[PDB]
């Protein structure tokens, strides 16, 4: 079941600034008082970070290309955001993954999908309209739920040798509307062995019925570069700081 | 010492001789409890392979691999392993297996293989250069073969582009061989990309069908899922062992830590990219990985004119770990140790010294 | 900033031994920098081999090293033997010596 | 500890003797050095207890007592300011040694004038 | 200006940051070499006329 | 051949900064000397012969 939604408002999309969030642990290694530097797949520091919003009478869900990876920040309350489309043409020619949490559990699929052209989800105040087949399937995972803005979501996204890699972190904040400056290493949480092309992903929403409504929720998207970090590891061995060796020559 | 000084007459004083290296006891292999056996039934014993244009992939992961059951089986003819030893994949732990079964004729097999070409190589299955896993390939004579002919294995014969490493091509499109737009219909210059084998059990081992298996190990800076049967041993501490965590090989003397490990960190390293501790696969436990206690040994002896009598400092080294006194320079055997205080003849040092009067320190 | 000097030596010495331990994570162009890995993935022919560069990579490593060691030896000698002359001349008697 | 790696090692000779000589060398230098620079004195010298040297003031150059490091209140701030087949030999003086021979050569220097230096 | 070169000279490890190093501290001694033996006063004297 | 050409180079620039810290290490040396000759000399009468 797809259906279309003709009731948004025109809006450009909005852009912020990074600040030094999206660092994450390279690697599933412990480290105790030492600064190491590592190239990697990076977020550069203070970058231009594209902004979607949700809120009404806005709802964004476009299809973004994927790149070298993806920064995902996420400014929730009540759970509008449950999950994400990942793969290259998003139809049943090719094999796309799907990445959902609903009301009990998440479901990872890594399947031959025909995807609406707006998917979306829906609370009542019971409306499941993201795809319309599945022909096959040769990965299915399913894992333990990982969920004034009062979450902050931060995700990483990798596709390398194929082999998907989400980070992840929650926030408790209380800032109104952007992004907080100051500085949270991601845990690394699941590693998907999917070996398939991804170049494009969609956000997945959930509409408010009591037509629709959208519930208020903001987002960002980052673009992942390869570069070096030099990681500061404490004594009880969590990143509190780094240092981006391309942004300035104080950090170089 | 004479033999360290390529000399009869040693002169008094302190000659690092040879290089004392604690020896480990035992060994001690830990592993996580995974019990159910990895599918190579479903792989090796199929009733029907695919052909090599669609070529099968499998992924084996969490589960113990048993490998000997592929290498004392008399059937397989190639068993050709690169990167790894064939006799030595029950020993290593890997992540992800990647098992690419299909069906080819025998002159191709030597096609299977990192650098070669052929129509095998370049328009249905291509073999990365840094391949690391093996390639098991038998003959399947009375399984694929048919009087008369078994044409259910095709092969794509023409192609524009080599293929990628680990690349399908499923497509079925005619394909142009000359300069004429024919509109996807079979004719002449326009023909079908798969051609079928045609197997018969009459036709020659060239021509014969063989089931080929490629098993591709990867082995990144992830936890180990596919490893061996080797059980796994009950914990000795405070000793110094031979070790495998998971794959992690080394000698130490593993203790108890206060390390406070992330759940998704398995092992640490110290400030000199050393692995320094690891987690317990069975009862998730930080174990501290100090090393063995080397030491320089040091022949503390007085001219041979005068005396014969000599002293050895093992530096570095505990007395408990190798007449005996414990130094903060090490552990030094064969001198009296006194409560008075000379002038130094012979430096030990951290304040101690040694002469002759016996040998005192 | 007082202490400079002895700072400067005692960060030297431990730079030179951490570099001294990270040229053993370089494989010199071999397969890996473990001498286990190699043992354990590959023939004695071929091991034999990647065994030989990792020796010669890290015996460069320890011949810059020792001679690196070597040149600061003679400068902290030619810094001692000033410090000793300083102690005989300075400490132990009045020196006319300007400066 | 690869009984291989040592096979081929031997090939090459006398490398780790020349390199273990040199470094033996070296370290014997230092112990060396340091005998040069501090033991000068072959007597140990002790400031009496009455410190009566003409409103001279030598407290924050003498030993503190109170410490169990025995070190002058100056070289107790210098020590404060200070901060696989390797092995570190311990040096043939120790800082209390080292300390109890600047303690030496300051008494004789305030007690004795550079007649210390010379003789009696 | 050649990268196959570098990426090759990569496998030996840090042995030109060793080099630029020991330049660096050759560079900077004979700077404190002309400092210690020229400057040894903080007063421009000058001659009556 | 560029493993060669590395090696041969790297070998050459080896020996040229040793070269370079040798002779350093002596003119630091001398410059040791020129500046107790500065300070005994010049900004002083010194009664060491010659
Ligand atoms: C929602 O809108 C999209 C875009 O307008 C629709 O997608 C098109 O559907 C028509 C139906 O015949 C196709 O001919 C087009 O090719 C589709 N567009 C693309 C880009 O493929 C979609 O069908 C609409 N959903 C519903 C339920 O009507
Ligand atoms: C020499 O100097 C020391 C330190 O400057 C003097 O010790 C001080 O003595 C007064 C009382 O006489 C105390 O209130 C201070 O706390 C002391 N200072 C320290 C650092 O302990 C000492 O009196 C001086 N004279 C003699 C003869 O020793
Ligand atoms: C981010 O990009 C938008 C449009 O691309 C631009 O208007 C804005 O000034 C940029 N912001 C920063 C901080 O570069
Ligand atoms: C969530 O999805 C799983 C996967 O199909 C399903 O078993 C479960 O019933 C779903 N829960 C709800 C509340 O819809
Ligand atoms: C994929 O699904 C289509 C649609 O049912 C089917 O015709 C095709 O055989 C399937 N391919 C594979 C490899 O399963
Ligand atoms: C992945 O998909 C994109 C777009 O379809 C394509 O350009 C690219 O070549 C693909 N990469 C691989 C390795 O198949
Ligand atoms: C490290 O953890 C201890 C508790 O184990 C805590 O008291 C301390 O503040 C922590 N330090 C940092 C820098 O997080
Ligand atoms: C396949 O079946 C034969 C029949 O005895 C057996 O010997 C062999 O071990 C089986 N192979 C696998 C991989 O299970
Ligand atoms: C088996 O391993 C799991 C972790 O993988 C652990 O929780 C459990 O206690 C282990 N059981 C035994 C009997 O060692």
């Amino acid at each position: 079941q797809c259906v279309n939604l003709t009731t948004r408002t025109q809006l450009p999309p909005a852009y912020t600034n990074s600040f030094t969030r999206g660092v994450y642990y390279p690697d599933k290694v412990f480290r105790s008082s030492v600064l190491h530097s590592t190239q990697d797949l990076f977020l550069p520091f203070f970058s231009n970070v594209t902004w979607f919003h949700a809120i009404h009478k806005r709802f964004d869900n476009p299809v973004l290309p994927f790149n070298d990876g993806v920064y995902f920040a996420s400014t929730e309350k009540s759970n509008i955001i449950r999950g994400w489309i990942f793969g290259t043409t998003l139809d049943s020619k090719t094999q796309s993954l799907l990445i959902v949490n609903n009301a009990t559990n998440v479901v990872i699929k890594v399947c031959e999908f025909q995807f609406c052209n707006d998917p979306f989800l829906g609370v009542y105040y019971s409306e499941f309209r993201v795809y319309s087949s599945a022909n096959n399937c040769t990965f299915e995972y399913v894992s333990q739920p990982f969920l004034n803005f009062k979450n902050l979501r931060e995700f990483v996204f990798k596709n390398i040798d194929g082999y998907f890699k989400i980070y992840s972190k929650h926030t408790p904040i209380n800032l109104v509307r952007d992004l907080p400056q100051g500085f949270s290493a991601l845990e690394p949480l699941v590693d998907l062995p999917i070996g398939i092309n991804i170049t494009r992903f969609q956000t997945l929403l959930a509409l408010h019925r009591s037509g629709w409504t959208a519930g208020a929720a903001a987002y960002y998207v980052g673009y992942l570069q390869p570069r070096t970090f030099l990681l500061k590891y404490n004594e009880n061995g969590t990143i509190t700081d780094a240092v981006d060796c391309a942004l300035d020559p104080l950090s170089e | 010492t004479k033999c360290t000084l390529k000399s009869f007459t040693v002169e008094k004083g302190i000659y690092q001789t040879s290089n004392f290296r604690v020896q480990p006891t035992e060994s001690i292999v830990r592993f996580p409890n995974i019990t159910n056996l990895c599918p190579f039934g479903e792989v090796f014993n199929a009733t029907r392979f695919a052909s090599v244009y669609a070529w099968n992939r499998k992924r084996i992961s969490n589960c113990v691999a048993d490998y000997s059951v592929l290498y004392n089986s008399a059937s397989f003819s190639t068993f050709k392993c690169y990167g790894v030893s064939p006799t030595k994949l029950n020993d290593l732990c890997f992540t992800n297996v990647y098992a690419d079964s299909f069906v080819i004729r025998g002159d191709e097999v030597r096609q299977i293989a990192p650098g070669q070409t052929g129509k095998i190589a370049d328009y249905n299955y291509k073999l990365p250069d840094d391949f690391t896993g093996c390639v098991i390939a038998w003959n399947s004579n009375n399984l694929d073969s048919k009087v008369g002919g078994n044409y259910n294995y095709r092969y794509r014969l023409f192609r524009k582009s080599n293929l990628k490493p680990f690349e399908r091509d499923i497509s079925t499109e005619i394909y142009q061989a000359g300069s004429t737009p024919c509109n996807g219909v079979i004719g002449f210059n326009c023909y079908f990309p798969l051609q079928s084998y045609g197997f018969q059990p009459t036709n020659g081992v060239g021509y014969q069908p063989y089931r080929v298996v490629v098993l591709s190990f990867e082995l990144l800076h992830a936890p180990a899922t596919v490893c061996g049967p080797k059980k796994s041993t009950n914990l000795v501490k405070n000793k110094c062992v031979n070790f495998n965590f998971n794959g992690l090989t080394g000698t130490g003397v593993l203790t108890e830590s206060n390390k406070k490990f992330l759940p998704f960190q398995q092992f640490g390293r110290d400030i000199a990219d050393t692995t320094d501790a690891v987690r317990d696969p069975q009862t998730l436990e930080i174990l501290d990985i100090t090393p063995c206690s080397f030491g320089g040994v040091s022949v503390i002896t007085p001219g041979t004119n005068t005396s014969n009598q000599v002293a050895v400092l093992y530096q570095g080294v505990n007395c408990t770990e190798v007449n005996v006194f414990q130094t903060r320079a090490g552990c030094l055997i064969g001198a009296e140790h006194v409560n008075n205080s000379y002038e130094c003849d012979i430096p030990i040092g951290a304040g101690i010294c040694a002469s002759y009067q016996s040998i005192i320190a | 900033s007082a202490l400079g000097k002895l700072q400067d030596v005692v960060n030297q010495n431990a730079q030179a031994l951490n570099t001294l331990v990270k040229q053993l994570s370089s494989n010199f162009g071999a397969i890996s920098s473990v001498l286990n890995d190699i043992l354990s993935r590959l023939d004695p022919p071929e091991a034999e081999v990647q065994i030989d560069r990792l020796i010669t990579g890290r015996l460069q490593s320890l011949q810059t090293y020792v001679t690196q060691q070597l040149i600061r030896a003679a400068e902290i000698r030619a810094s001692a033997n000033l410090a000793a002359t300083k102690m005989s001349e300075c400490v132990l008697g009045q020196s006319k010596r300007v400066d | 500890d690869s009984t291989e790696c040592s096979n081929l090692l031997l090939q090459y000779g006398s490398f780790c003797t020349q390199l273990n000589r040199a470094l033996t060398g070296i370290a014997v230098e230092q112990d060396k050095n340091t005998q040069e620079v501090f033991a000068q004195v072959k007597q140990i010298y002790k400031t009496p207890p009455i410190k009566d040297f003409g409103g001279f003031n030598f407290s924050q150059i003498l030993p503190d007592p109170s410490k169990p490091s025995k070190r002058s209140p100056i070289e107790d701030l210098l020590f404060n300011k200070v901060t696989n087949g390797l092995t570190v030999l311990p040096p043939l003086l120790t800082d209390e040694m080292i300390a109890q021979y600047t303690s030496a050569l300051l008494a004789g220097t305030i007690t004795s004038g550079w007649t210390f230096g010379a003789g009696p």
